RNA sequence: AAGGGCCAUCGCUCAACGGAUAAAAGCUACCCCGGGGAUAACAGGCUUAUCUCCCCCAAGAGUCCACAUCGACGGGGAGGU
RNA sequence: CUGGGGCGGUCGCCUCCUAAAAGGUAACGGAGGCGCCCAAAGGUUCCCUCAGAAUGGUUGGAAAUCAUUCGCAGAGUGUAAA
RNA sequence: GGGGCCUUAGCUCAGGGGAGAGCGCCUGCUUUGCACGCAGGAGGCAGCGGUUCGAUCCCGCUAGGCUCCACCA
């Protein structure tokens, strides 16, 4: 459960996945990752979640480097409350992602082994991926 | 030992030297303690006066303590009405253990006037009063006392002071005349007739066995000033007064002066008895956690002899394994023989298979393996912690205080308790060699490792529990080597057991395997016993 | 202050528990007024007092509650002693 | 002359700060009038966070064996009680 | 005022974001400040340039003051921010 | 859940310039003396963050506790 230790505002406004992304479109650290073809919010445990699961299928398996870090805190109202008198407090803490983004990498390991780890991580993520790998 | 005779003894023995002492200079540097440094006959002396309870008594110390950084208010009045004064006279306050100076000093405007400095010595309740000299109001009180308590006196400023109620005591044959001899206990009721008593005089007194003789002997002795200022030390309880001791087989140590006496004794005394305290409830802590863990292996113990059924289930599933062929699925029981040709009745589970019966058999067997090894290994934890604390306990018996402190963060260190290079110590030996050692168990490792070389000798006990010394290449004579015998068992688990053997190994074959659990190799052992302070 | 508050902080008496005790039994009495621990008190103040016995009068200097041991005996003076 | 005017200046958390008076708190279930669906309680409606239900990946439990039955960390939907 | 009212909170002024590249722009939207201070902390003339880092060096110490080269600026600008 | 008060040694307390006053329980010492003591158990700003050369002392966020409120249909 990542999280960034300080941070100036603890409440953001929550802001626009338009378009594509600016950088991490490609694997370099790694030789086989996993890029994705949608844009969505994540949160640490989605990421925690996929982290442990390629990592119990690997078992030893050689180096990850994910690409990404929740920076953004979002906010949520207590229960059953009225609208309005201030912002909520704060809940989590998100990474914002657009398309054509990294998200993990993989390397020191085969390619059928990062694939199915992968396919593992994208079944805990909501969104739409795609296997990549180093050009 | 602070009796009326102790007192008038220095009455006379301090008059000898302060006839009209300059009082130079006050302070105060504990609580109940006050230093002067006097100008008398010519010369500076030091002054300690004392209502500290168990220690209160009069002083001159060639050791001046402590001045302190903060000057007390009692200090302060005292250099109010005090400095730069002139010790006309000492007064006995009739040989009760009370004493007086009739002091003067000029005022603010120069012009002269006295005072009456009152100490009195009682024990749990002393005090020091200063008075003054026609209206005997008191001016100054180190321990206020109001009425609450009652009492004939009171000590508050202002008030005419008053002196606590002498009792019908003949101060100095007169006690064959009012006391019955019948009586018995009479080191007791000596009390009862006499004003400057202890029980340990009296005591000393009546063990001369009607003895009046001994009484007028020893009054005829402190008149005349005729004592031997010593201290006295039976099996430790350091006593000491005027008079030697008189019967008891304790040690005993003169001197020339009683201000040395009192020197000697109390500047330890007033921290040995601390240390003494810190290192008994310490000891008590370690005492109970050693106990605990003893019973904790013996609930572990007799826990244990209610589940080991498991060589029973071993041998059940291999004769099945051994028979699969002749058994039905559906049958309760089995005649089967051990591979001794005995002839078992195993029995079963009518509904299940041979073949399930007998993995269940190992299944047990396997849990219980799985709950005699934890059970075993607890066993194990316990054990080398009560050995440990056993170390730890010998250690602490034949300890000093450089050691302790050292324990006491190594304890800190294991957690059971909360909150940089010496390390060894060491005497003479044989050969004219050094023999080094450590009562800590860190500090003997310390030595061990790091002030040693591998073909080195190691010397420390061929038994349970000791601790290790060694000297530097310990490898001198024979001489040496039944040397280092005797401070092994001088420091050991049984000090002064005659019979304790000492095991001698290359430092090369030392184990540096909890902490100081140290196996050894390249040993040899020799029966030797305890000695004395010559294993210096 | 309040009598009782007084005498512990005085150090008269140890426990604010026995001046209240010895109030509500009367012994004591203030400017010749017979008191109680709720008594108000100030400088000036003469308080009459019993130990059984020995009677006591006494005189009021000041008064406070951070009061440190010795410091407590300045708040106030003895004057007399009777039985 | 009193007094007033002009000029300069002082006096207000008048703070609810364009300040209603120099001067002011509450109960009403004993209550009343004028109006409001411009505004609340029921129901209806939109939403579905929540709720219920279904599903995905599948580690793991299941002696062995992921999917007989359960199903963690996580994910996606339906319904409109 | 009030995402019904009540209770809570707020009520004037300044700075920033929201604010959509002039300006302006709301919400019980997000962050913070004011109800002053200086008789020199003003005016003018003349002067010079900071913070930190590395070296060496009593007390001096990780950290005073010291010389020392590096050093658009990391400092300062009475106070909050721009 | 909201507001206010509090959260300093074992207990009670004071105190933007360096946390110190008193008291008590248990143990030990201790002794001639009308409860008159001493040492150790031990003496540590609820926590987090920030401003300042500095914070218990100013500010802010959160936890624990006490009190008040949590109403109309």
């Amino acid at each position: 459960m990542l999280l960034p230790k300080r941070v100036k505002y603890r409440r953001e406004h929550r802001g626009k996945m338009r378009g594509r992304a600016k950088g991490g479109t490609e694997v370099h650290f790694g030789e086989f990752g996993i890029q994705a073809l949608e844009a969505s919010w994540i949160t640490n445990r989605q990421i925690e979640a996929a982290r442990i699961a390629m990592t119990r299928y690997m078992k030893r398996g050689g180096k990850v480097w994910i690409k990404i870090f929740p920076s953004k805190p979002y906010t949520a109202k207590p229960l059953e409350v009225r609208m309005g008198s201030g912002k909520g407090a704060p809940e989590g803490w998100v990474a914002v992602v657009k398309p054509g983004k990294v998200l993990f990498e993989i390397s020191g390991v085969s390619e059928e082994v990062a694939r199915e780890a992968l396919r593992l991580a994208s079944h805990k993520l909501p969104i739409k991926t795609k296997f990549v790998k180093r050009e | 030992s602070f009796d009326g005779m102790f007192t008038y003894g220095m009455t006379h023995e301090l008059n000898e030297k302060i006839m009209g002492g300059r009082i130079t200079k006050i302070h105060q540097p504990y609580k109940h303690d006050v230093i002067f440094h006097i100008r008398a006959k010519g010369k500076n002396q030091k002054l300690l006066l004392s209502a500290h309870p168990s220690y209160s008594r009069v002083h001159i110390t060639a050791q001046a303590y402590e001045n302190p950084s903060e000057p007390p208010m009692f200090c302060m009045l005292l250099r109010k009405h005090i400095e730069g004064g002139f010790i006309e006279k000492i007064e006995q306050a009739g040989l009760d253990r009370i004493m007086i100076f009739h002091i003067k000093s000029r005022n603010e405007i120069g012009d002269e006037t006295v005072r009456k400095l009152y100490v009195e010595i009682m024990g749990r309740h002393s005090n020091i009063i200063l008075t003054d000299a026609a209206e005997n109001v008191i001016i100054d009180g180190l321990k206020h006392l109001s009425p609450s308590m009652n009492s004939y006196r009171t000590v508050l400023p202002g008030q005419d002071y008053k002196l606590p109620p002498a009792q019908d005591k003949i101060s100095p044959d007169d006690i064959l005349r009012h006391l019955s001899f019948q009586e018995g206990r009479l080191d007791k009721q000596i009390v009862d007739h006499f004003s400057g008593v202890s029980p340990l005089f009296a005591k000393e007194a009546v063990h001369r066995a009607t003895l009046p003789k001994a009484l007028l002997a020893l009054f005829a002795e402190v008149k005349e000033h005729r004592f031997i200022p010593n201290i006295t030390t039976v099996n430790g309880k350091e006593y000491f007064y005027l008079l030697e001791l008189t019967h008891l087989k304790g040690e005993a140590r003169r001197f020339d002066s009683l201000s040395e006496l009192l020197d000697r004794f109390y500047f330890g005394k007033a921290e040995r008895d601390r240390v003494k305290q810190q290192a008994q409830d310490l000891e008590r802590f370690v005492v109970n956690e050693r106990k605990k863990n003893a019973n904790k292996i013996k609930k572990l113990e007799k826990t244990l002899e209610y589940s080991e059924n498991a060589k029973e289930f071993q041998l059940y599933g291999e004769l099945l394994t051994a028979n699969l062929y002749m058994l039905k699925k559906g049958d309760k029981q089995a005649e089967v023989i051990n591979y001794e040709s005995p002839t078992i009745t195993i029995p079963l589970n009518p509904n299940k298979t041979p073949s399930e019966n007998a993995q269940a058999y190992f299944t047990k067997y396997q849990k219980a393996k799985n709950s005699v090894a934890v059970v075993e290994e607890q066993i194990r934890l316990a054990q080398e912690e009560i050995e440990y604390f056993d170390q730890l306990i010998q250690q602490l018996s034949s300890a000093s205080p450089r050691d302790i402190s050292e324990i006491r963060e190594e304890l800190v260190e294991g957690k059971y308790l909360r909150p940089h290079n010496p390390v060894l110590e060491t005497y003479e030996s044989t050969s004219g060699l050094t023999i080094l050692v450590g009562k800590n168990n860190r500090q003997n490792e310390y030595l061990t490792t790091r002030v040693a070389a591998r073909d080195d000798i190691w010397l420390h006990t061929k038994d349970i529990p000791g601790s290790h010394v060694v000297i530097r290449s310990s490898e001198p004579d024979e001489q040496t080597i039944m040397e280092a015998a005797t401070i092994a068992a001088y420091f050991s688990k049984a000090k002064d057991s005659s019979s304790v053997p000492v095991d001698y190994t290359k430092i090369r074959h030392v184990k540096k395997p909890k902490p100081g659990f140290v196996t050894y190799d390249s040993q040899h052992t020799v029966f030797v016993t305890p000695d004395a302070d010559t294993v210096i | 202050m309040r009598l009782d508050k007084f005498l512990k902080v005085s150090r008269l008496i140890k426990r604010r528990t026995l001046a209240k005790e010895v109030a509500d039994q009367g012994r004591i009495s203030i400017n010749g007024n017979q008191a109680k621990a709720s008594s108000d008190v100030k400088p000036g103040d003469e308080l009459t007092v019993r130990f059984g016995q020995k009677l006591v009068t006494v005189q009021v200097n000041e008064l406070k509650d951070t009061t440190k041991k010795e410091e407590a005996a300045n708040m106030y003076t003895i004057l007399k002693e009777e039985k």
